[PDB]
């Protein structure tokens, strides 16, 4: 579904990525893809 | 885990997530009054509730996921 | 009734003897009476506005654990204590 980046995620960029995944798959999908960019996050930090 | 989904399904199937969620407790307290075994150990009316209700969406989830 | 006032019992109490001190010079046997009717009504108006220092209850009595930040939760979870959990759902 989402476009390959290949660029740095700003927080404006992942606020955009965020709220078109909102509006895009509604709450359901985004509470889960969104949980698990927490994991990834605390992974690669 | 899942059983959030199927609450959304149902969110996005009724035309007013107030009127949904009220329409869910009348169908809990009915069937608190319907029937009267003690149901309420490790599963739950509400989430009977929901299920009964994903099975008429055809969906196979058993009796409180 | 003094369940419901377990200061302004010494208003009630003023108010009391107030009214009860006027009955007598009224019934004992007029400057004075009037006096003491003023009297009762500087009480009574002390006492209202007091009620009116009572008047909030709407905010008083009508309306009115630390946390861990834990990663390996869900977004939807949290962690409820077993010492806590055994108080809340007791019934």
């Amino acid at each position: 579904n989402l476009v390959f980046h290949n660029k740095v995620i700003d927080g404006t960029a992942i606020k955009r990525l965020i709220s078109r995944l909102i509006d895009h798959f509604g709450m359901a999908y985004t509470s889960h893809i969104l949980d698990q960019v927490k994991t990834l996050g605390f992974q690669q930090a | 885990k899942v059983m959030t989904m199927d609450i959304e399904r149902l969110l996005l199937s009724e035309d007013n997530r107030f009127e949904f969620v009220n329409s869910v407790a009348a169908e809990a307290t009915e069937y608190v009054e319907k029937n009267r075994d003690e149901y309420g150990g490790t599963k739950k009316a509400i989430f009977h509730v929901l299920s009964n209700r994903v099975n008429d969406l055809g969906f196979d989830r058993p009796e409180a996921y | 009734p003094p369940e419901l006032r377990p200061d302004i019992n010494e208003l009630y109490r003023r108010v009391i003897y107030r009214n009860n001190t006027l009955t007598d010079l009224l019934t004992t046997s007029g400057e004075l009476v009037m006096c003491q009717e003023k009297l009762v009504q500087e009480a009574v108006d002390t006492l209202l506005d007091s009620f009116s220092d009572v008047i909030g209850r709407f905010r008083e009595t009508l309306l009115g654990s630390v946390i861990v930040v834990g990663p390996s939760l869900s977004l939807h979870r949290c962690g409820l204590p077993r010492e806590i959990a055994i108080e809340l759902f007791q019934t």
